[PDB]
């Protein structure tokens, strides 16, 4: 019992960053709720199709414009 | 007597696995749950 | 107790369980897709343990709009197929959904897919021929009952039309039924085998499963163990002959190859998963007969560049117990069902196994249909008139035998309205003989073509 | 018939002899397990290939020992293993219990009965990988092994202590002659002394459950039952127990080969073990050498077959002989694995489908086959009459292949062609009929004599089979006079020819005609 009431009383969209890019792909961590192939989108108005889900960061390759990319941008 | 208890509870015991969490919110979750006073601080540390 | 999704990879997803609560191994999963436009169940089939109880696992379905963290529910059990009477006339997919009404079938009893062959003792000690009563397969490449038939040929070849043949010849001659695993099939096939089968109204008595090409390797791979579960309880609980279909057994080795490699294991010569021929002899081995009952099966085998050597075909072929190819040389000449008697070969055709006089008789219409295989190009060069006496003898024997090969067919009931024969083997083996001997040269090619048995052969030289 | 007395008796004896020793042992827990091998951690104490045991009742060999955890590969249904159960020593290096109670039992690789028969009684345990013997330790192959097929007892004798590859094409007669060779042993083996009584082993790897059951009738019938032990790692089970059923199939045969019994082996086929073992080493992820097998597969396979030999009347004059068959991807005999197992054995009898498919059966390839211990186990009737043969065979395929466009000819070209011709048919007889050696010397006499120089291609297989049956009815003392000194003497063989003039004089020819 008091576990349970323990649990339930320990128990704004979210915005990942970039760890990580190269030739193309960018790693995002964060976005605890993002789905395979959601559309994300960076801040130089370029795009990312967050296409591999690891155990810490979201793989995400990049569409096009992808000199634009540096580690710390906020992904939306 | 702890370790009895965490391993009785396998939902709190996973909940209890916090390194890849905010360890403060875990921390308080923990401490109020969880006497021996330096048992406690143990668990704490 | 409930997982949670941990990774997700493509068709590969993991999964964490509380520590008390992995699931054992090939248990099949249940995790939610809840985005609108591609709300799935999506099932999923534990491949492997990693530690930490993270569990590897496979996906049935496509993975997109999948989300990490939602919540996983183990069914306990392997996937499981339903089986019963009622399967017949019904379109399966691996995991034992319907596809012809959604929903049927939840209230049958379900069986394991995962189950293991029959035990030594009641393998059955030696090989039995079946009389299949179609003078071509039962004369020249008799089947083994309980065996594996290889099968060649293609669109414009009867392929369909002896396979709903074949149907008809297990309904009605063994009171057995048929189960048709397509193993990686086209939508579009899969469709036109549904509306042809319906069409000629066999499909009262077979049970289709197809695993689709538009499904991930999972599924590919599974359907051919979900067709042989429906096979294995109409045989053992029944108490029936079974004829098994697959088409094509090819891709159920690359559909494990696939598998393999998303695994990460690492791949053999040639590319296939290593574990290849345990992965195969799992299935092979368990189409067998026992206690009196029997699974025979044909399947379609494709050879990549047509080499009898690489790892697909070179597995294979050491299963299988007979091998009919039908020609597109042998159909354009009217010659139903096309069964090429040169091409085609079987393993039980051997002196001790069916009578000596079957044996020679068999070897008797093999050299004269070789002879007028190589005669042919000088007719075609030279014409009839440049041969001696002594080989026009010989084509003119040959020609009437290879259209006496040919049968009114119980598939060709739908257009022709005439019922479809069933010789005896000891009509077909004394008929050939006297054939052979020329007995029968007075007559016209026109009175064997189509003909069924001898007395019919009879009746159709006096009508013409 | 049966009384209450045994089986009461057996259940008492069951329950005083139950006791448990109580015994302190480490118990590890499963970490990890995937797809046939597992990793295990905690067992401070396991050997390197200690057999383990898992709750399903299942085993598993300890291969790699790292500093947190056990790599053990599992042997058998890999499936009823999950992480976090236990797993416990059974104290034994890799080892299957042997003994003579094994004969006529059907065993997998673990030597557990597959045949539902019963129990083994077991006399004791041997450890696979014991060291074959020394090169000290070992005896000069000097004793026929007599396999009952012409083709081979007259061009490519083997002897005990021989290993002979039976290499070939797929669906050629590997497991046939194998088969006929094991059967040939029942003549010797209802006589009472060791030095005579050879005793056999067929390991099948990766066979159909079917034509393992066809072979356990097929010398349940001929009687081959009494004295033959069958090893089944059949196509359906784990790669572990296909790559175990050649080892525990030469531990079975060791156990009496070291008592100074004789043994023969069949390993039916190798090339499905060297297969095993890819996968097992692939999944390990150790990377791959040639043909995508591991480095190692040649000590794997040697490893084997060095088990086969005569040892020393020092250590017991017992000996071990192997027929190890490999299947050749559509005849390419400079293929990785035939190339490495050539390397290993004495010689080889090597199979060829195109000869098969004309109905020379045993289609024995006479110009690739060899025995590379040759004569010196071949009996001196036998090497006196058959060792010119295989040459003269050799010359006649490629005169063969030379005159089939000749319009015309030498008379010495056309009547070696002859004789070559009317010698193939010679050598060919039909399933599961082993000849005794004293009918093998007579049945090549009429051959390298030219007593056959007088009948038609098409009569002489007939007309062997009838003068073999001839000479049993009367003047048994040619077989007699040929087994009881093992030479064919001066006058026993005149004997010999006054009875085939005697037969020829008498002899209606196939076609009609008739000859002298």
């Amino acid at each position: 019992x008091x576990x349970x009431x323990x649990x339930x009383x320990x128990x704004r969209e979210e915005i990942g960053t970039v760890i990580d890019a190269g030739d193309g792909i960018a790693h995002v961590e964060g976005l605890p709720s993002v789905m395979t192939q959601e559309l994300l989108e960076f801040p130089g108005g370029v795009l990312g199709v967050a296409l591999n889900l690891d155990e810490h960061s979201v793989g995400a390759v990049i569409l096009g414009e992808f000199e634009k990319i540096e580690e710390g941008q906020q992904v939306k | 007597r702890f370790g009895r208890v965490l391993d009785a509870e396998p939902r709190l015991s996973a909940l209890l696995s916090d390194y890849t969490t905010p360890a403060e919110g875990r921390v308080a979750l923990l401490d109020k749950a969880l006497v021996n006073q330096t048992a406690a601080a143990l668990l704490s540390q | 107790t409930a997982g949670r999704v941990v990774r997700i990879t493509g068709p590969v997803v993991d999964v964490e369980f509380p520590r008390g609560s992995v699931p054992e191994l090939f248990n099949a999963l249940h995790a939610e897709i809840t985005f609108g436009a591609l709300a799935k169940t999506l099932t999923l089939e534990v491949a492997q343990h990693l530690g930490d109880s993270l569990v590897r696992c496979i996906s049935m379905q496509p993975t997109d709009g999948l989300v990490r963290g939602v919540e996983v529910t183990d069914t306990g059990a392997s996937i499981s197929v339903p089986v019963g009477d009622g399967v017949k006339g019904h379109v399966f997919n691996a995991l034992g959904d319907c596809l012809d009404d959604p929903g049927y079938g939840k209230d049958f009893e379900h069986w394991s897919i995962h189950r293991k062959p029959p035990a030594f003792s009641d393998l059955e000690p030696r090989t039995e021929m079946l009389e299949t009563g179609l003078k071509v397969v039962d004369l020249l490449t008799p089947y083994v009952r309980g065996g594996k038939i290889a099968l060649f040929g293609g669109a414009g070849v009867g392929k369909t039309v002896l396979i709903q043949e074949m149907i008809n010849r297990i309904a009605r001659n063994f009171g057995g039924t048929s189960v048709f695993a397509g193993v990686g099939e086209r939508t579009r096939e899969g469709n036109d085998l549904w509306v042809e089968l319906a069409d000629a109204n066999v499909l009262k008595d077979t049970a289709l499963v197809f695993g689709q090409m538009d499904e991930p390797p999972g599924t590919r791979m599974r359907v051919a163990l979900s067709a042989l579960t429906m096979a294995e309880f109409f045989r053992d609980e029944q108490g029936q002959d079974v004829l098994l279909f697959i088409d094509n057994i090819f891709r159920f080795t690359q559909a494990g190859s696939e598998v393999s490699t998303l695994l990460g294991r690492m791949p053999s010569a040639v590319g296939y998963q290593p574990t290849l021929a345990d992965e195969m002899g799992e299935l092979q081995e368990r189409i067998t007969s026992t206690r009196g009952r029997s699974i025979t099966s044909m399947q379609a085998v494709y050879v990549p560049a047509d080499d009898y050597t690489d790892p697909a075909p070179a597995t294979t072929f050491a299963h299988l117990d007979a091998t009919t190819e039908l020609s597109r040389a042998v159909f354009s000449k009217g010659i139903f069902p096309a069964v090429d008697p040169l091409a085609s070969s079987s393993t039980i055709l051997d002196p001790a196994i069916v009578g000596d006089e079957h044996y020679r008789v068999a070897q008797e219409v093999i050299r004269i249909l070789q002879r007028y295989k190589d005669l042919q190009d000088i007719i075609a060069i030279l014409g009839i008139d440049e041969l001696s006496e002594e080989d026009k003898q010989l084509v003119n024997r040959a020609r009437r035998i290879e259209r006496f090969l040919s049968q009114n067919m119980m598939a060709a009931e739908q257009f022709t309205g005439q019922p479809g024969s069933t010789v005896p083997l000891k009509e077909t083996i004394e008929a050939f003989d006297k054939l052979t001997k020329g007995e029968f040269d007075h007559l016209p090619e026109q009175a064997f073509f189509l003909i069924g048995g001898l007395d019919d052969l009879a009746k159709k030289a006096e009508s013409l | 018939t049966i009384s209450a007395a045994d089986i009461e008796g057996a259940i008492e004896d069951y329950v005083s002899s139950f006791s448990a020793d109580t015994e302190r042992e480490e118990i590890g827990t499963v970490i990890d397990a995937g797809d046939g091998i597992a990793h295990v951690e905690g067992l401070p104490s396991v050997m390197t290939q200690e057999l383990l045991e898992f709750p399903g009742g299942v085993l598993g060999v300890a291969l790699n020992l790292d500093e947190h955890s056990v790599g053990a590969v599992i042997l058998g249904e890999f499936e009823k293993i999950e992480e976090g159960q236990q797993v416990k020593r059974t104290g034994e290096v890799l080892s299957v219990p042997v003994g003579d109670a094994f004969l006529g039992r059907v065993v997998n690789p673990l030597g557990q009965p597959i045949d539902g028969q019963g129990d083994i009684a077991a006399e004791t345990r041997r450890a696979l990988e014991l060291q074959a013997p020394s090169v000290v330790q070992r005896q000069s192959v000097s004793e026929p092994l007599q396999t009952g097929i012409k083709a081979i007892d007259a061009m490519t004798p083997i002897g005990r202590g021989q290993r002979q590859l039976i290499i070939g094409d797929r669906k050629t007669g590997k497991t046939a002659v194998c088969v006929d060779t094991i059967l040939n042993q029942r003549e010797a083996w209802l006589t009472g002394d060791p030095k005579q009584q050879v005793r056999c082993v067929y390991v099948a790897i990766g066979q159909k459950g079917t034509t393992i059951a066809s072979v356990k009738r097929a010398l349940e019938e001929g009687g081959a039952m009494e004295y033959t032990t069958i090893v089944a790692a059949p196509a359906s089970d784990a790669a572990g127990f296909k790559w175990l059923a050649p080892y525990t199939g030469s531990a079975i045969g060791q156990h009496w080969m070291y008592n100074g019994k004789h043994v023969l082996i069949v390993f039916d086929d190798l090339s499905k073990q060297a297969d095993a073992y890819r996968a097992i080493s692939l999944l390990l992820r150790r990377p791959p050498g040639r043909e995508a097998f591991p480095g190692d597969v040649f000590y794997l396979h040697s490893r084997l077959l060095e088990r086969c030999a005569k040892l020393s009347d020092e250590l017991g004059g017992g000996s071990m002989t192997g027929l190890p068959i490999i299947e050749t991807k559509a005849n390419d005999i400079s293929a990785f694995i035939p190339t490495n197992v050539i390397s290993i054995t004495d010689g080889q009898c090597f199979l060829e489908s195109d000869l098969f498919n004309q109905g020379v059966r045993p289609a024995i390839n006479v110009g690739v086959s060899v025995s590379r211990v040759g004569g010196a186990a071949q009996i001196k009737a036998m090497k006196e009459v058959a060792g010119s043969l295989r040459l003269d065979l050799s010359q006649y395929r490629e005169l063969e292949a030379f005159a089939a466009f000749a319009s015309d000819l030498d008379a010495a070209s056309k009547a070696q062609l002859d004789r070559g011709a009317r010698l193939v048919e010679l050598l060919k007889q039909p399933q599961y009929s082993p000849l005794a050696v004293e009918e093998q010397v007579v049945a090549i006499f009429l051959g390298t004599q030219g007593h056959l120089d007088s009948v038609p291609v098409e009569d002489v297989q007939r007309f062997e089979s009838e003068l073999l049956e001839h000479v049993k009815a009367s003047h048994s003392d040619i077989f007699d006079g040929i087994r009881e000194t093992k030479k064919l003497s001066e006058e026993a063989e005149e004997k010999l020819v006054s009875v085939i003039n005697e037969f020829k004089k008498g002899f209606q020819a196939s076609d009609g005609s008739s000859v002298v």
